[PDB]
C-alpha cells in the first residue's frame, strides 16, 4: 500500500493518490404514507399472551404469501358427515393453511384423509376412461369375469 | 395374475415402465362397484365411468359444502380474504402501508378494562406510540375495525374507548354495524324498514344517542351493510385444478362468504391517497367512492335470470339519506352490475344545534363541517405533517416570527384560494384559506400557543330542479 | 498458485500494469497465386500444430489503439 514515488528534488514531483472525498450529505424530506392498522379477528383462538406484547406485522402485495405462512391458521372443527348414509354422523377435520390456494377446495380435500382417498378414486377412474373405448377387447373379458367369478373376488381384496 | 395379464395386453403401459401401478388401481376400482349394474361394453362403460362420476361428486361436493361453509371457517375466511381485497387494490408503490393486529373482540374491550387510563392502554401503544408517538415513526391514519358492532354496552363502551383513542392519536376508527344493531336479526329487510328515525329514538339506545353528542365521536365512523368476495366455485366459470365442484349455495344467504365493508370502506381511504396524496375523495360515484369490481353470482330466480346482490340490501337513496342524517357510512349498490357507490362518509357525531344568534346561526355551520368525515381526513394528515415537521425542529435557533413562516411558508402548498381552480389543484391543494395566530406562553417562555385555522373546499350534494313550463321562452 | 498475483492486483502501484489479450496473426502464409515470391512458387505447408503460424504479441496491438 504505497505509491512508487521518486526521489524528491528542485524539480517537481507529481503522484497520484486519490483523495477521500466530500459528500456534503444531502437532505431529502420524506413523506409519510398513508399507514392503516388492520385490527380484528385473524385466527381461530384467543391468544393467551396480553395486548401489550404482541407485534403488528406489515403486509404488502408481495409479502402476503408469506404472513399467511407465518400465522398458523389451524382451523380444527367438527363438521358433519356426508360421505355415507348416515345423518347423524359427524367428522373432524385438520386444517393447515400456507397459502390463498389453500382455501381452495384442491388443497382443503388434500388435507382431509377421508377425501385424500376419493380424488385418489377419481385420478384412477380419469386413468380408465383413456385406454377404455379404445380397445374393443376389455368387454371381451368383462364377460370372462363375469364367467370366472371366483378368481375376480380373490384378486378385488389385493 | 390376470390383472397382469390386461396390464402387459395394454400395450400403452405394459412392460413395467410408469403409471403401472396407479392403473392397476383403477381397474380394481371399478369392479367394485360393477356389480350394481352388470353390463360390457366399453363406450357405455365410458358413460359407467362418468355414472360413476356424477354420484362421486354429489358424494365430495355435499362435503366440501360442509367442510366450507362453518361459522369457525367462514368467520376466519371473510376476515383473512377480505384482507387480501384490502392488499390487492391499494397500490403500496403510492406511499402506502398496512399494519395488522391480532385482537379479537372481546380481548379488546377488556384491554381498556385493564388500564386506568386509554392513555394507557394496550391498543393505546399500537396505535399512538409504536406510529404517531415516535421520532420518525409513520403515523396511523385510520383503524380498520373487523367487528360486528350490536348497540349493547360492551360495544358503546368500547366505542366510547375508541372515540378517545381516535381523538389522540388523530385517527378515525371505522368498523361496521350488524344485522342485529338496527333489530331485524336478518338482514335482508332493510328496506322494509318504513321508518329508521323513529327506531334510533328507542330506549335500548341510550348509549348510542349519548355516543352521537360526544366530542371525540368525531373519530368513529361506522360503515355499510356487508359486501360479497368469493364467487362460488363452477366446473364451467371459475374451475378447480383436476376436479369439478359446483358449489351448491342454498336458499341461505349466509353461506355466501360476506367480508365486512370497513375493508371496503379503507379502500377508498387508500385508491384516494395512491391518487391526490390527500383523502377528502371518498364520496363519489365518480369521484372516489366507487367500490367497483365486486364480485356477482348469476343463478337462476323463480323463471328468470338474476344477479346475487354483491352488498345484502339494495339501499334506496331515501334509506341512504336517512342513514347518512343518523350517522353512518352506507353503500347503495349499482343495481345490475359489479359496482357499488358511498355518497356521504358523516361520522356518527350529531350536529348540537346553537341558538338562533349571529354567531349561533355561524358556529352550527362551523360545527357541522366537524362531523362529515372527509375533512377531517384532511386535518389528521394537518396533525401528522405537523407532528413530524416540527419534531425535528427540537433544538434549533428560533424565533417566534421564525415560526410564523416556517409554517405559513409550509401550508401555503396546500392552499388554493382561489374560487374555481382546476381539478387537480383543488384535490392536490385540499385547503382553501389558513390562518396561523403565533402567541406566547408566559411565565415559562418559549412556548407557543399557534392556532392554524385551515378551510376546506365544498363538494356538491343536493339541488332541488323546480321544473315547469313557460310556453313561449 | 496465485497468491503472487491475487497480492499484486491489491497493491496500490498494480494501476500502471495491463495485460493483454490471447495472441493474434502477423504474416498469411505464402501462396504461388496469392501472395507470390519472386522467381519461384512457394507453397507453404501448414500443419495441424497452429504453432507454425507467426502468432504476434498483442502487446504490439493494443498499442496501436494508444497511439491511433
Amino acid at each position: 500500500s504505497k505509491e512508487g514515488s521518486v526521489a524528491p528534488k528542485e524539480r517537481i514531483n507529481i503522484k497520484y493518490i486519490p483523495a477521500t472525498g466530500d459528500a456534503q450529505a444531502e437532505v431529502a424530506e420524506v413523506e409519510l404514507p398513508l399507514k392503516t392498522l388492520v385490527v380484528g379477528d385473524f385466527k381461530g383462538h384467543a391468544e393467551q399472551t396480553p395486548l401489550e406484547e404482541r407485534a403488528t406485522v406489515t403486509v404488502d402485495k408481495n409479502n402476503f404469501e408469506a404472513v399467511m405462512r407465518e400465522s398458523e391458521l389451524k382451523i380444527t372443527a367438527t363438521v358433519k358427515n356426508k360421505l355415507t348414509d348416515d345423518e347423524n354422523a359427524e367428522l373432524p377435520v385438520e386444517l393447515n393453511f400456507k397459502s390463498l390456494a389453500d382455501f381452495a377446495p384442491d388443497a382443503v380435500a388434500s388435507q382431509v384423509p377421508e377425501l385424500k382417498k376419493l380424488i385418489e378414486l377419481r385420478e384412477a377412474l380419469v386413468a380408465l376412461k383413456g385406454p377404455l373405448g379404445n380397445i374393443p377387447a376389455f368387454r371381451e373379458r368383462l364377460q370372462s369375469l363375469l364367467n370366472s367369478e371366483e378368481s375376480r373376488e380373490k384378486l378385488l381384496a389385493e | 395374475g390376470s390383472l397382469l395379464d390386461e396390464i402387459m395386453a395394454q400395450t400403452r403401459i405394459a412392460p413395467s415402465e410408469e403409471g403401472y401401478d396407479i392403473a392397476k388401481k383403477g381397474v380394481a376400482a371399478f369392479i367394485e362397484n360393477l356389480m350394481g349394474s352388470q353390463h360390457s361394453a366399453e363406450p357405455v362403460n365410458k358413460s359407467l365411468v362418468d355414472q360413476m362420476l356424477v354420484e362421486l361428486d354429489k358424494k365430495i361436493s355435499a362435503q366440501m359444502d360442509e367442510i366450507l361453509h362453518n361459522s369457525q371457517f367462514q368467520a376466519m375466511e371473510s376476515a383473512w380474504r377480505g384482507l387480501k381485497l384490502f392488499v390487492d387494490r391499494t397500490d403500496f408503490r403510492e406511499n402506502n402501508k398496512v399494519e395488522i393486529l391480532h385482537v379479537t373482540k372481546d380481548e379488546l374491550l377488556e384491554d381498556f378494562e385493564f388500564a386506568p387510563e386509554t392513555a394507557q392502554s394496550g391498543l393505546y401503544k399500537h396505535v399512538y406510540s409504536a406510529g404517531y408517538g415516535q421520532f420518525g415513526g409513520e403515523p396511523v391514519g385510520a383503524i380498520i375495525g373487523n367487528y360486528a358492532f350490536t348497540p349493547s354496552t360492551p360495544d358503546m363502551k368500547l366505542l366510547q374507548y375508541m372515540g378517545a383513542l381516535g381523538a389522540m392519536a388523530h385517527a378515525p376508527f371505522i368498523s361496521s354495524v350488524g344485522p342485529e344493531f338496527f333489530g331485524i336479526d336478518s338482514f335482508e329487510e332493510l328496506p322494509n324498514i318504513k321508518d329508521l328515525k323513529s327506531t334510533f329514538e328507542s330506549p335500548k339506545y341510550t348509549k348510542w344517542r349519548s355516543l352521537r353528542e360526544s366530542e371525540d365521536a368525531r373519530y368513529l365512523g361506522l360503515t355499510a351493510p356487508r359486501f360479497l368476495l368469493r364467487v362460488p366455485y363452477d366446473p364451467i366459470e371459475n374451475p378447480v385444478k383436476s376436479f369439478n365442484y359446483a358449489e351448491n349455495v342454498s336458499a341461505s344467504h349466509e353461506h355466501y362468504l360476506w367480508g365486512n365493508t370497513a375493508f371496503a370502506f379503507a379502500t377508498r381511504l387508500t385508491d384516494s391517497f395512491a391518487k391526490y396524496r390527500w383523502c377528502p375523495n371518498i364520496i363519489g360515484p365518480q369521484s372516489g367512492g366507487a367500490v367497483e369490481d365486486l364480485p356477482v353470482h348469476v343463478f337462476e330466480s323463480m323463471g328468470a335470470l338474476q344477479s346475487k346482490i354483491p352488498t345484502e340490501v339494495l339501499i334506496t337513496d331515501r334509506k341512504e339519506f336517512e342513514l347518512a342524517e343518523e350517522g353512518f357510512i352506507a353503500l347503495t349498490m349499482r343495481k345490475g352490475s359489479d359496482n357499488a357507490a358511498f355518497f356521504s362518509a358523516n361520522s356518527i357525531q350529531k350536529p348540537k344545534v346553537f341558538p338562533n344568534t349571529k354567531e349561533g346561526k355561524e358556529a352550527e355551520t362551523n360545527y357541522k363541517l366537524g362531523t362529515q368525515l372527509p375533512y377531517m381526513m384532511i386535518i389528521n394528515r394537518l396533525a401528522h405533517y405537523v407532528k413530524v415537521l416540527q419534531r425535528e425542529q427540537i433544538g434549533a435557533w428560533k424565533e417566534r416570527q421564525d415560526l410564523e413562516r416556517e409554517l405559513n411558508s409550509w401550508i401555503k402548498q396546500y392552499v388554493a384560494d382561489q374560487e374555481n381552480p382546476p381539478a387537480d389543484v383543488r384535490s392536490r391543494r385540499p385547503l382553501r384559506a389558513a390562518r396561523i395566530e403565533v402567541m406566547d406562553v408566559e411565565g415559562n417562555p418559549g412556548w407557543y400557543q399557534v392556532s392554524l385555522s385551515v378551510r376546506p373546499h365544498f363538494k356538491y350534494m343536493g339541488a332541488n330542479f323546480e321544473l315547469s313550463l313557460v310556453g313561449r321562452l
